[PDB]
């Protein structure tokens, strides 16, 4: 629970300052010595919070791979292209299967892409600090507008992540535990731990794989980029790059809307939550 | 590696912080140097964030407490916790100069200890794996605690250009001008760099504060003197996201990075609920989680003096809802399922508007671990009520004659009066501007 | 397996056992540990020389002989001091382990000699080739050791040959990333790489 | 054959010295006249170094205790120390000679006790099978220590060529030159004298132990007596890796032969953490292994005076962490890791370096078998600010008019007023020019 699902969220902030030695691939070393440096520096990075020491965290193994993020020339990344390995040894390994590993890569992967938004919009706040690195509060050259389409940028996202975390942890954490545990006759748990994950992705996000909700959050973070790199350093390019995010959530919108049913997925509940918002002015 | 450096300053400032501290050693419930319950590292998963892990036995605070008056900090003498801090490391026991109560005395000692003043808090980081920023627990009140906290809201963010700034502003009594008459002038000089030096605050009004000790602790007696009780409740609130561990939003500039939708707007009024004693005859039978929620989209915690025609005539624009704690983790989106059908939320007349649900756990302690607990850090744009407050109770005290010369005693021998008040309309008027 | 063989060099001992510890400790077994103790005899002979032509000794040879000196030194002590340290004290303490624990005499030099073959091949490769590095980093206080007893151009046929030695431990780094990427000596080597790194 | 015969010269050196030899009974455990215990090979696992090696059955100190003030060595038998010292080479029961208070006084007096000071270390360095070195434990204070002590460095270096020299410089206080005025002089003479005649220093100042003394002791006032506690703590703390087990560069030329780049950059910072009352009971429950060898790569327990702006605009180049006692050595290279992750120490990239870690078992002793001690040499290149400081002091007195021609009364007629000066400044440009 501590270490893919983050509630020792400690080690998701630590990687929120290794992801400050990313800010998207390549730019980062390749080497076959690439993993071999920082594999250690990740099962350290419990510590370097100054959490425990390494016998508890040696459960959790990562596998770098290598995908081509110049697009051609390989030069790998920590956005989706970092997994989380989950050992097989003697003691667990009656709930481990290797299916079940194939799914661990699979939430420890969605996490932290998500998690490199969120980081690098904060990047922007430190940029903006002011007496005087903010240039300007408001009109002329612009700050008033550009922030109040960076504010509902960054409503939509936290409230977004906020329903997302809420659907993510609670009746999981009710479902695992307490009712395996309870049954008691304890056989064959990887039938019923797999049946457990497969409800545990139903209700992370799913999107049945295919369906524009997952066109959506591609095309968002497409210009995302175009966000930190405006800012980091062209005022037209800026309110161009909200104009396709507004393009994007109307397009949700009328999504959510054929999804409607009756009932279909605890996330259809909390969006018409923002759909009686739009009702609302 | 997110240590913040907490710079308690000001004769309230020291108090709000003395009782801060004092508030983490019986939360975990252990001894402030020594552990006498497992609840310490079972608890709190992170015990190390505003400490240091023991070397000699005992706990070390990441704090400096200077002021213009002694007598503060040797009232941290005198009790008895010298061995939860060092009176060599963590506080200059006995630091004078000014009378004080001139905002100009603090702002000009500042810069004569200048070179002493950030080697105290740089030196407070030593050990440190990396600095989140700066929490600067001033207070507002007096022209001490005042007058030096306003030029370190300015030089910590050029010298750490990216780091945080976030103050713990506290008003003195505006129901009393004979406690401070240069009140005015010291609150709106600090408001300037509230807006342009600056990245968010917390505001905190004082009559308000009394407002709520005789209707939900129903003290018979309202003084201008509970002033540090209820601030270090809310200030303990604050950072359940950092001490114990979030998910998303799992950094303080996490929760911080959302209340803000431009400079000048991020004035917060905070609100906290555990406050009520009719909901602890019923914590044995569990209270509720579905109308804890309706004290934080309606008024009945806000400490934040602000109009009652004022939360209809200007809506929330970001609303952030931390649960802490028990809570019954499994209905608290059952609960802000039926807020929409009521209308209780408050949304702009134009465009997006956001409800952020977020929880965290904490430590063994039952009025946030055995009780639903609501905190609320709003962003609601009626705070012109009180700019207009300080605006008010400034330019009558320019009629009545009083420091326009009496302030003018030490340093400001140059007119820039009607440049904070000229400055202080654009800000009231451009929040207006940002809605329809 | 073939490091450590017979030259000048080439000490050992026979320690003298009798039954029933004589098949707690084979004979053959101890042929399996005697060229471990001879690989930590050369590179304790190697760091003493650099100590000896240390204490043997502004003007023209003597300036640039502190320089030669302190960066040989670095390098013996980097790679050999450090990773027989992280070795001496852990495997004396997983050993004590399995000296307690048998109920037989074949058990304990089981655990012994399945030790023993892991000592060998972290510490070094099968290989011929860093032989010819370890000799060439000896050449070069080899060259010095006698040019303290014997009284420029002494100083730039010493710098040729530690210039040979530097693209010879480029070439042993290449060796060592193109090995598992699986098992702990990858691991081990490369700690050898952080030690000459700063 | 490892013998050292340490020279304990001058009068504050013969009291750092006292103390040293007082330590090393109670940790080898033995009652001084014999030995009495078994623990004497079995948990010392030498014999001879700063014994006499064996023709009687007895291991005698290997110790001259020369001094022209016959009160050091009367101060013997106010303690049960003159059982173990012998009169007839550790000392000569009554020596007179001069006050002296001037260095070129003492100087000639080495020039005509010429036949007794190289015939009575002789007298017990004929037992020796090779000889280690000799290590002069003067003093730079006074003009007793000072004024034979740059003789000696002149003449065991034509006689004793391969030699291993060394000196624990101790220094006179800085900070008081209202009871003292020939202190840039008589100082800078001694250090002439170690930049090349030579060839290893151990610098050591005063005003930088008396910042420990009120940073760790808490004493009302530091003065000659509580200055003897700090110093002979750590020459017995330098022979943990030399009379306990090591391996390899565990003899005294292995050690020091790595902390001396070239021949003038040598001078070794010294740091010394526990005399502290709360880090003294932290060990009986014991501190980790990840908090008490990082302690010795912070600069906070450094002897040296300097300032903080020049441990991190200058790099080690040779450091040298000796922990003590308890160490659990299997994580002693989880340590190493992680001087990376928190950089306290920066580090050379333009040619190679060298973190020297090591660790011992110590003979029984609670105050070093159960308590972590940690002992630091560095060697670090912010050493010319204390030749800044000499210098800076030289040439203001000179200015003044002041040993001209009043220091030129004993063996000084010529000029040698310029020659200080250039060889202290070829030092602190030879020093930063060797490393980019």
């Amino acid at each position: 629970r501590h270490f893919l699902l983050m509630e020792d969220g400690e080690f998701a902030q630590s990687l929120s300052d290794m992801l400050f030695e990313k800010l998207g691939s390549g730019q980062t070393p390749s080497e076959l010595l690439n993993p071999l440096v920082l594999n250690s520096i990740l099962n350290k990075a419990l510590q370097y919070s100054l959490h425990g020491d390494s016998s508890l965290a040696s459960n959790l193994t990562f596998a770098l791979k290598y995908l081509p993020e110049v697009f051609t020339p390989t030069a790998p990344d920590a956005l989706s292209c970092l997994e989380l390995k989950y050992k097989v040894d003697w003691p667990l390994n009656i709930v481990i299967t290797d299916t079940c590993m194939n799914k661990y890569s699979r939430i420890f992967s969605f996490l932290l892409q998500l998690k490199h938004m969120v980081w690098t919009l904060r990047d922007v706040w430190f940029h903006l600090k002011r007496t005087a690195l903010v240039n300007q509060a408001s009109n002329s050259v612009q700050y008033r507008q550009l922030q109040l389409y960076r504010h509902e940028m960054q409503h939509f996202v936290k409230v977004i992540q906020g329903y997302i975390a809420n659907q993510i942890l609670h009746v999981t954490w009710c479902e695992f535990r307490n009712k395996l545990s309870a049954v008691s006759n304890l056989e064959e748990i990887y039938k019923t731990h797999a049946d457990y994950l497969n409800k545990a992705l139903f209700r992370g996000l799913l999107t049945e794989k295919a369906a524009p909700l997952m066109n959506i959050i591609h095309s968002i973070f497409s210009l995302i980029l175009k966000f930190r790199l405006q800012l980091i350093s062209n005022f037209g390019l800026m309110q161009q790059s909200y104009n396709t995010f507004k393009y994007y959530s109307d397009f949700l919108f009328e999504v959510v809307s054929k999804l409607v049913n009756r009932g279909y997925q605890p996330h259809l509940e909390d969006f018409l939550l923002r759909i009686n918002f739009n009702s609302y002015y | 590696p997110r240590e913040i450096i907490t710079l308690q300053l000001g004769q309230c400032g020291n108090q709000i912080g003395f009782e801060f501290w004092k508030q983490l050693c019986a939360e975990h419930g252990i001894s402030p140097e020594g552990i006498v319950e497992e609840f310490a590292t079972e608890g709190t998963d992170r015990k190390d964030v505003f400490f240091y892990q023991a070397d000699d036995e005992h706990y070390i605070p990441r704090a400096v407490l200077l002021d213009l008056e002694p007598r503060v900090i040797h009232s941290i003498l005198n009790s008895p916790y010298a061995n939860l801090y060092n009176p060599e490391n963590i506080y200059l026991s006995e630091h004078g100069g000014g009378a004080g109560n001139n905002w100009a005395s603090g702002f000009s000692q500042g810069e004569k200890i200048h070179e002493d003043i950030f080697d105290i808090i740089d030196r407070e980081a030593d050990g440190s794996d990396s600095l989140e920023g700066f929490v600067l627990c001033h207070s507002i009140a007096g022209g001490t605690g005042s007058g030096l906290g306003s030029y370190l809201l300015e030089r910590l963010n050029d010298r750490y250009p990216k780091k945080l700034v976030q103050t713990y502003s506290v008003f003195p009594n505006q129901d009393e001008m004979s406690h401070v008459v240069v009140q005015p002038y010291n609150s709106l000089l600090t408001l300037k760099r509230l807006t342009q030096n600056a990245d968010c605050v917390v505001v905190l009004d004082n009559t308000a504060l009394n407002r709520i000790a005789t209707d939900r602790l129903h003290i018979q007696n309202p003084s201008f003197s509970q002033i540090n009780q209820l601030v270090s409740t809310i200030m303990s609130a604050s950072t359940t996201t950092l001490r114990y561990p979030g998910y998303m939003n799992n950094d303080l500039i996490g929760l911080i990075a959302s209340l803000i939708p431009t400079p000048r707007l991020h004035f917060l009024m905070t609100g906290y609920t555990p406050l009520t004693t009719d909901q602890s005859v019923a914590s044995v039978r569990k209270t509720t989680v579905l109308d804890v929620m309706r004290r934080l989209l309606q008024p009945k915690n806000v400490m934040v003096s602000t109009g009652r025609d004022r939360q209809t005539n200007h809506c929330y624009i970001a609303i952030l809802n931390i649960i802490q704690g028990e809570v019954d983790p499994t209905q608290v989106h059952k609960s802000l399922q039926r807020i929409r059908e009521r209308k209780l939320a408050n949304f702009i007349p134009w465009g997006p508007a956001s409800i952020q649900v977020a929880l965290s756990r904490k430590s063994p302690y039952l009025p946030s671990a055995h009780r639903v607990s609501g905190l609320m850090m709003a962003n609601h744009t009626n705070i012109s009520s009180l700019f207009e407050r300080t605006c008010r109770q400034y330019d009558k005290l320019r009629k009545r004659e009083a420091f326009l010369e009496q302030f003018r005693k030490e340093d400001i021998f140059k007119d820039n009066f009607d440049e904070l008040d000229n400055s202080r309309e654009i800000v009231q008027q451009l929040i207006d501007e940002y809605h329809a | 397996t073939e490091l450590a063989l017979s030259g000048l060099e080439s000490f050992s001992f026979d320690y003298i056992v009798k039954w029933p510890l004589s098949l707690i400790i084979n004979r053959k077994a101890l042929t399996r540990y005697q060229m471990l103790f001879r690989h930590m005899f050369y590179c304790k002979h190697v760091e003493r020389l650099l100590c000896n032509v240390w204490i043997s000794n502004s003007a023209k040879w003597f300036a640039g002989a502190f320089t030669l000196r302190q960066r040989m030194l670095n390098f013996v002590q980097n790679i050999q001091y450090y990773m027989m340290f992280e070795v001496m004290e852990p495997t004396w303490h997983i050993l004590e382990k399995n000296l307690k624990s048998a109920s037989n005499i074949d058990d304990v030099l089981s655990h012994h000699t399945s030790f023993l073959d892991n000592c060998l091949k972290d510490c070094m490769l099968t290989n011929p080739e860093l032989l010819k590095i370890f000799s060439k980093l000896m050449s070069v206080c080899v060259m010095f050791t006698n040019c303290l007893q014997r009284f420029e151009s002494t100083i730039n046929n010493f710098d040729s040959n530690f210039s040979a030695h530097l693209m010879d431990l480029l070439d042993k780094l290449s060796m060592y990333s193109t090995s598992d990427c699986e098992h702990s000596m990858i691991n081990i080597i490369y700690r050898l790489d952080f030690n000459g790194f700063y």
